[PDB]
């Protein structure tokens, strides 16, 4: 019967040469002697190429290949929070099987212009860099992208700690689950990069897809989707997910692979032509649905890793322009000691203060045409001896708010806790400081507050903004937390 | 040419590029050109010819930069399109 | 960009040279006071 | 005629037709979808066998499935009730506000009119807005590259632009979102609503909305553009109008052809683009001209590529353009809107024999007195704003009056800045400006001439602030 | 059963079977040979025909040829009795000393360990190497990545780590031969029968010897270092014993398969290596890992092409390290040895809550202080040493301290150097640093610094220094 079942012709590099098989659908799964599954890119005449997932070692010529008609399906629901699969819904944790109380396809639909409606919910990193200058809304498609190393993962660990915060509340509008999808990461990664999402007890809401560099191709390739998926039941359900796309730079590299291996029509950089097809549709699965919809929404955060941060390549222009925004990292950055290694003048949110609460973005604002005003004067710096007051005094506060957003990795903040940190620098305090204390300022001002002055940061947040009365009870916070600082 | 050359070189004379700008204005403010050439081999002065100087210098790394920008996406285009080529005819062979 | 104008030749020989010339009659500059010391 | 889908690779479809075979470039439906999927004709293989591109997935697709010669290419409701609307690739309402009752329908395939339907003549596309009409004019019928990001007043100048031209010109507008996000693209439809130039009420709608999203396939992103193009088409050789066609980002137009091309195994050019990429471009700029029954203009938003303004892309735009209007956060910052740079845009028409000496000498004039205030800048912070000649007082202060008299307040702009938006007549601006360059309004404070419409307004201005 | 050759192109071979078709990783015995020659399943072209990756040479082969089909993958010998053996590819013994009669043989085909069975400890693992153990630490049990253009350290660098941790390890030690020189495999081999973790009368050898060198056809060099990744995987498992495996230049893994890629069909792709580079490297390193049942502590040598480290072959392997050591011509050049660079080397557990704030903090203030200084090279590149405040030009003058002081003489390079090879312990080393971040030697010469051990030596050294002026 070569209309529903078929026999291999060839098969090599995770792609088999399928006859018969006449019925199947582009993009459907099929089955292998050996129970292994497979994806059905191209529909040709006289063959099915059949895309592999798994070591093909178990194909052999001839074996049967019988349709399964359940397309490309995976596991959805609450049930997957805290729970580590693999690129098709399995688990791969041990911890046991899950509930799978119900699924949804891979290959699904992105929801069309009117079923959304603007960014306007924050969507807290926690990092004071990102959430006072690079802002980012519920339903925003923002990417992280630098060279190796240079924190890229970091600034999405950190963003999902972030939201324990307002995940053990009561105030379940902002609860945020989180999806961390590693794709051609090592297993050994992995499993470090859970064991910190657990000892931070933030698992118990995040999901992890992992298609490590041993997996085969295509499950390299479809993790991103079915962990776009699995964010879209919340995203319809009027809760709001958060999902982590580990470099889809490795993605794309599988998707060649498969590309190559069936011999379609390569071009830049061998990629396949519908490479950019591959990263808009699943970058567009993002969004912040209307309150008609339930409000949910889907935001995403895919990795680029650029080569001595050529950006004008390939795959990194690609996704730049697919998404909303950048926050671009740098080597040069790093070890000087701006950590997270931000760069404020390349990275941009073009969502800006629409998610943004007030309490934000008064400081915000006067402290970026500041760090501008800063990135001008710049070079002046170690040779200017004998420069004007005005410009001294522009390098001054230059340096003063860059060790601000000097944030711990693994150590989030509440916008408010940021703002009244923030604050103090705007407004001078940290003028007379010497450079290499602010940390130690920050982290000794900062706990304070904290902890001697809750409802003056719930203030700030209720009232939206910087009142004049708590304007009034920061300025003598500050001057005397200060003054004792330097004695 | 190789766009690892080019890239150092353009990085570098774009830093040097702005040393001498702030040397010209700090100048302004306040080597010298030929100033200190003449007397040995024989302010206001002083500062005139700095300033001179590294406004001259300054312009001068401008010009080599816009030079080498247009030698980098030049060449930048040519690597792009050998990679492509190679890729093919790879391709065509099989 | 930290440090290109040393990661090419001309300018850097010199960066290089003035470098090490001046570091080299200090240690000496150095070196005797030693002595002293 | 029905053929049966033969082969599928990706946005790749090969149909066999046992009988009648469709041309090139003729639209087949698949039969047996929810949504509809529409296959452009690319390619006769021979065996009765063709080759197309799908406007939509693939996915479900089977060898063997029906699919229909729908005689001929792809074609979409014209007329007016489209404007207000929002239009997919293939003509389909997405705006949900069901059917789009035309009575009208094309092919969004045209040939270019012939030479014997050129126009010889060159005019000027009067927008009202003072910089552009100054400083680097549309020339009617004419491609104006559209320079800058975004959050430098791009949207308001679009819509604004849709105004003063219905305002002042009757002719309506497209927008053609070539790759546009699902976001902005929904963004810019509000963002118009409470704008004006759309209405959700009374026909008084503006402008036609085509997208061509880009989690749609490179088949669809790529002809968006004419499907837009065939939109405003109507208007120019139906109603006579002088219409305005915007392309946002006519960069992924041709990125957009060159996937295509690479899905169909064609072998790239340099830069790996697309060896069609002259006549891609070609094809579907040609469509814009000026026809014995009236013209279309177009305003398309163009990327730089790496910067590099020699990329293949670009350069093959270049070519095409009549102006390009630059906006600039530099400019942005300082407060003057619209945020055009008055030395970085330009225009091909800025010539006497073509806006008449008078508008040329003005035109220089500004152009020069602020080259000349530009270099200043060092002297003034350095060697002090205190030794200026008095042809050196004279250029700074009165630049500085240009510079803001460059400002105008759009009537877009009116539903927040709480300002009376203003049309300058091209007469006004010449005169404004050419006065201002001769001393006249020396006697005057600079805030005088910042946003206000004709040079009246200036002096009004004044007076009151004393 | 029984196939026939039916196409030879280069180490690419096609055999026909009529009978059973081998499937895909089987290894293939091609009859009619003084040597034996092993050829690998690698496709399955249709119509009964096999491809096949040779083993080894392809000359001599005839059309028709037999081939007798093994049943499975690769297998070689494992177990405590390839210790002190030098094996092939293939598991043949080629040290002369006759067979390894060993009482197992594993397929050096396998699947990586799963994810539940991956460790998460860490726990710093000390070399001796100021550098390596100041600012990119490495981890007991991790995988070590030694990245650098060609002869900037990679050898002597991995040799040093071998004189100094395994010499001194409690336990087995795998190194494996990838595409190197067979003059290195000469030296290496000698060198240990020397130091004694090579025994030739006895069985207290510690380490196991894989070959594949340069000389060696792709196809080769290609498997090896699975071969000798499976040896070690033995002493990994069936003992939970700690085991350490070097292997020499796994860029020679990809290379191998960057020279068949074409004659097995695929389309080329980014800067010509094949599409499959990064999962093969894949389903090849996730293997080289410590898991639950005992650790691996790996130091794999990374060839970087034309000093490139963009280039996908490097470019694709960091993931795969917890711990990197970047080597840099531009540091070499300055006389500075090990090469490694500051500001590129990194490491997993440089985290203040895993070696504490004292020692993070003088790492981050060495690399902070040397990025500085990166800064000033370009200013007084133009001014010269006279316009820096003295506040800068202080710093000039610590970071070249501190730059010279990174620099360390190798046993192992005694007959480079000249010198006698130091090994200085970590608390030393912080001190070293903490001292001279400190400012308090700012009164000894840089030259004071450059090739040492403990931060002690610097002042003698300073001393001799004062004297002899
Ligand atoms: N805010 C921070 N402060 C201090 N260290 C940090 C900070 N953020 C990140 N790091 C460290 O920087 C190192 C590398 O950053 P990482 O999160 O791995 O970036 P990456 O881009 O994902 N690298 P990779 O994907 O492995 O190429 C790790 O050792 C982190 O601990
Ligand atoms: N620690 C060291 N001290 C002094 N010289 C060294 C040191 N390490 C390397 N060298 C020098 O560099 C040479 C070879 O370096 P080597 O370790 O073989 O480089 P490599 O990285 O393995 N190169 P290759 O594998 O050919 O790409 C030696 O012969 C020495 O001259
Ligand atoms: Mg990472
Ligand atoms: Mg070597």
């Amino acid at each position: 019967d070569l209309e529903e079942t078929g026999r291999v012709l060839s098969i090599g590099d995770g792609i088999a040469r399928v006859h018969g098989l006449r019925n199947v659908q582009a993009e459907e799964m099929v089955e292998f002697s050996s129970g292994l599954k497979g994806m059905s890119l191209n529909l040709e005449p006289d063959n099915v190429g059949v895309v592999v997932f798994g070591n093909d070692k178990l194909i052999k010529e001839g074996d049967i290949v019988k349709r399964t008609g359940a397309i490309v399906d995976v596991p959805v629901g609450e049930e997957l929070l805290g729970r580590v699969v693999d690129a098709l819904g399995n688990a791969i944790d041990g911890k046991g099987p899950i509930g799978s109380k119900a699924r949804r396809r891979v290959g699904l639909k992105a929801p069309g212009i009117i079923p959304r409606i603007s960014v306007r919910e924050p969507m807290q990193t926690g990092i004071k860099a990102v959430d006072s200058l690079v802002p980012i809304g519920r339903g925003q498609r923002e990417l992280i992208i630098g060279d190796r190393q240079t924190g890229k993962t970091s600034i999405a660990i950190d963003t999902i700690i972030n939201q324990k915060r307002f995940n053990d509340g009561t105030d379940e509008k902002k609860k945020l689950y989180c999806i961390y999808v590693a794709i051609g990461q090592k297993r050994s990664t992995v499993a470090q990069l859970v064991k910190r999402l657990t000892d931070a007890d933030a698992m118990k809401y995040t999901i992890v897809v992992s298609a490590t560099a041993s997996d085969a191709a295509p499950l390299q390739y479809l993790a991103p989707y079915s962990g776009c998926s699995m964010g879209e039941y919340f995203r319809d359900n009027g809760k709001h997910a958060l999902i982590i796309y580990d470099d889809l730079s490795k993605q794309a590299v599988a998707y060649r692979q498969m590309s190559l291996l069936l011999r379609r029509p390569p071009g830049r950089e061998a990629y396949p032509g519908d490479v950019f097809y591959l990263h808009s549709r699943l970058l567009e699965r993002a969004a912040k649905m209307n309150d008609a919809f339930g409000g949910g929404s889907l935001t995403a955060l895919p990795v680029i890793e650029t080569q001595a941060g050529d950006v004008s390549a390939y795959i990194p222009t690609n996704v730049i322009s697919i998404t909303d925004g950048q926050i671009f990292l740098e080597t040069e950055l790093f070890y000087k000691g701006i950590r997270p290694a931000i760069n404020v003048g390349l990275s941009v949110s073009r969502v800006g203060s629409a998610a943004q609460t007030r309490a934000m973005k008064q400081v915000a604002g006067t402290m970026k045409l500041e760090l501008a005003q800063y990135r001008e004067v710049a070079a002046f710096a170690q040779f200017g001896s004998d420069l004007d007051a005005a410009t001294q005094q522009l390098l001054s506060r230059g340096v003063r708010l860059t060790e601000l957003l000097k944030q711990g990795q693994y150590s989030p903040m509440a916008i408010e806790e940021q703002v009244a940190v923030i604050y103090a620098g705007v407004r001078g305090y940290l003028d007379k400081l010497e450079p290499s204390k602010i940390t130690k300022f920050e982290n000794a001002f900062l706990s304070h507050v904290i902890s001697q002055h809750q409802a003056l940061l719930g203030k700030i947040r209720t009232d939206g903004k910087i009142s004049e009365e708590s304007d009034a009870k920061l300025k003598e916070i500050v001057t005397n937390f200060l003054a004792g600082f330097e004695a | 040419a190789t766009l690892k050359d080019i890239t150092r070189r353009l990085k570098s004379i774009k830093n040097i590029q702005k040393i001498t700008k702030s040397m010209k204005m700090v100048a302004a403010a306040k080597l010298c050109g030929a100033i200190h050439s003449s007397v040995a081999k024989q302010t206001t002065s002083e500062q005139s010819a700095r300033m001179t100087a590294m406004d001259n210098a300054s312009k001068n790394a401008s010009e080599m930069i816009d030079k080498l920008t247009l030698t980098f996406n030049r060449t930048r285009q040519a690597v792009i399109t050998k990679e492509l080529i190679e890729i093919i005819s790879g391709a065509a062979a099989l | 960009s930290g440090d290109n104008v040393r990661s090419s030749a001309g300018a850097v020989r010199d960066a290089g040279g003035a470098f090490g010339k001046r570091e080299q009659a200090e240690e000496e500059r150095y070196f005797r006071a030693r002595a002293k010391e | 005629t029905t053929g049966r889908i033969v082969a599928v690779i990706g946005a790749v479809v090969d149909v066999q037709f046992d009988e009648g075979l469709p041309p090139i470039l003729n639209a087949l439906e698949v039969q047996g979808r929810e949504t509809r999927l529409v296959l452009e004709v690319a390619q006769h293989l021979g065996e009765s066998t063709v080759r197309t591109i799908a406007m939509d997935g693939t996915e479900g697709l089977v060898r063997g499935q029906k699919v229909l010669d729908s005689g001929a290419p792809i074609r979409i409701p014209v007329g007016p009730e489209t404007l207000g609307r929002i239009m997919n690739v293939i003509g389909e309402p997405i705006d949900e506000r069901g059917p789009i009752k035309t009575k009208q329908f094309a092919a969004i395939h045209a040939e270019a009119p012939e030479f014997v339907e050129m126009s010889v003549e060159q005019e000027i596309l009067v927008t009202g807005i003072k910089v552009v009409d100054l400083l680097a004019p549309y020339a009617k019928g004419g491609k104006i590259g559209l320079f800058g990001g975004a959050g430098v007043g791009k949207t308001v100048l679009i819509m604004e632009l849709i105004n003063n031209v219905a305002k002042a010109h009757g002719g309506y507008s497209v927008f053609a979102g070539v790759g546009e996000r699902t976001r902005e693209g929904n963004d810019l439809y509000h963002e118009m609503i409470e704008s004006g130039v759309i209405n959700l009420k009374d026909a008084t709608s503006k402008v036609a909305l085509v997208y061509g999203q880009m989690n749609e396939p490179p088949g669809a992103r790529a002809r968006v553009a004419l499907t837009g193009l065939t939109v405003a088409e109507y208007f120019r050789d139906q109603e006579g109008q002088d219409v305005l066609l915007f392309i946002d980002n006519i960069f992924r137009f041709t990125q957009a052809g060159s996937e295509v091309s690479a899905l169909l195994g064609r072998i790239p050019s340099a830069v790996g683009y697309q060896p069609t990429l002259a006549t891609d471009m070609g094809t579907m700029q040609e469509r814009i001209t000026t026809t014995k029954k009236g013209s279309i203009t177009s305003v398309q938003a163009i990327y730089v590529p790496a910067d590099d303004l020699t990329d293949p892309a670009p350069a093959t735009t270049f070519a095409h353009l009549d102006a390009t209007t630059v906006l600039s956060r530099a400019i942005a910052e300082l407060g003057i809107y619209p945020a055009v740079d008055p030395l970085d845009s330009t225009s091909r028409i800025m010539d006497p024999n073509i806006v008449g000496s008078e508008h040329y000498d003005v035109a220089r004039g500004v152009q020069k007195i602020l080259q000349d205030y530009k270099s200043l800048q060092d002297i003034i912070a350095i060697l002090g704003m205190d030794e200026l000649s008095e042809e050196d007082k004279l250029t700074v202060s009165r630049a500085r009056k240009i510079q803001r008299f460059l400002s105008q307040p759009f009537q877009v702009a009116e539903v927040f800045t709480g300002h009376l938006g203003k049309l300058v007549p091209l007469k006004e601006t010449i005169k404004g400006f050419q006065q201002i360059l001769a001393g006249e309004y020396d006697h005057l404070p600079e805030q005088a001439f910042y946003m206000v419409g004709p040079i009246e307004e200036a002096v009004a201005k004044a007076d009151k602030l004393a």
